């Protein structure tokens, strides 16, 4: 559904 | 923007950054002073000093960033572009020179206990060649990480996010670069390492040399493991963070991906913490100039 976009 | 947020609970940020705070002043103190006294001052402080910089690095100009911008408020980056390849670059580097500054000091402490070169300059020269290559193994992440307008129209400045740039493929190519690289290769080396020097300290050791070189060895031997237990969450997330397809990634696995981020985090500043305070627990003289420098402060 969503993604993180933390890396 | 809403499809940015997170849900992580007031509590946890607040503890989570009680935590970052208590290691910042813990690591910077430790390190600070240890720089000090080294510097006060003998071949492997060279080496010592190295990591306390690599350390000092990541506890001044990574940790405050990490605590605003990753945990606190995770959008937007407000650091700029710049900022955002500096910081993950600057983290690589540290990470690449702490590693290989461990598996030198295990090849000396080695050759130090096998039979009982490497002058001054040389070894200087030695720790600049350490310091660059770090540095080039570290280039990736310039190409790697970037900003982007995650927002709904990628027009919203709120939604100004530091996001890798690059594509899941390449993403995965420097991620394992950087967890074969930085970990596991030079890691294995070092507990190889470790574990012959121990067993050769029991054969040695059968006049105030033998103290001494026990004392490294336990040390090198607790920055060893200190360093796989708490860089293995680290490197276990960015991995979790690439090879998980988009379709499983769920909300819970989002939380708890920021969660573990938080955790995983904690452990990378308790190393940076822990280094300085190995060299005070062996009750060495390094003890006595510790509370000496920071007596006067």
């Amino acid at each position: 559904g969503r993604r993180p976009y933390i890396l | 923007n809403s499809d940015l947020d997170v849900n992580t609970d007031i509590y946890s940020k607040v503890l989570v950054t009680a935590i970052y705070l208590a290691l910042f002043v813990v690591g910077t103190v430790g390190n600070g002073v240890t720089l000090f006294t080294l510097a006060r001052k003998s071949r492997v402080d060279y080496y010592l000093g190295s990591l306390a910089l690599s350390d000092l690095l990541i506890l001044l100009f990574a940790l405050p960033v990490d605590v605003y911008n990753f945990i606190w408020v995770h959008h937007p980056w407000a650091f700029g572009d710049a900022g955002c390849k500096g910081y993950y670059f600057l983290r690589e580097a540290c990470t690449y020179a702490t590693a290989l500054n461990v598996v030198s000091l295990s090849v000396e402490l080695y050759l130090a206990i096998r039979h009982p070169l490497m002058s001054r300059s040389r070894t200087k020269k030695f720790i600049s060649a350490i310091w660059l290559a770090s540095a080039l193994l570290a280039i990736p992440m310039l190409f790697t990480v970037g900003l982007q307008n995650l927002s709904g129209d990628g027009t919203h400045p709120g939604g100004l996010v530091c996001t890798p740039i690059v594509d899941t493929a390449t993403l995965k190519v420097v991620i394992q670069l950087n967890t074969f690289m930085s970990f596991l290769f030079p890691m294995l080396v070092a507990s190889i390492l470790n574990t012959v020097i121990a067993r050769r300290l029991t054969v040695m050791v059968h006049p105030g040399r033998v103290q001494a070189l026990r004392r490294g060895v336990l040390v090198l031997r607790a920055m060893v493991i200190a360093f796989v237990v708490c860089w293995l969450p680290y490197h276990v997330r960015r991995l979790m963070f690439v090879y998980i397809s988009d379709e499983q990634w769920t909300t819970a696995l989002f939380d708890f991906y920021h969660y573990f981020y938080m955790l995983s985090n904690a452990l990378v500043y308790v190393s940076a913490a822990i280094n300085p305070i190995l060299y005070n627990l062996v009750s060495a003289n390094f003890r006595q100039v510790f509370l000496s420098t920071l007596a006067c402060l």
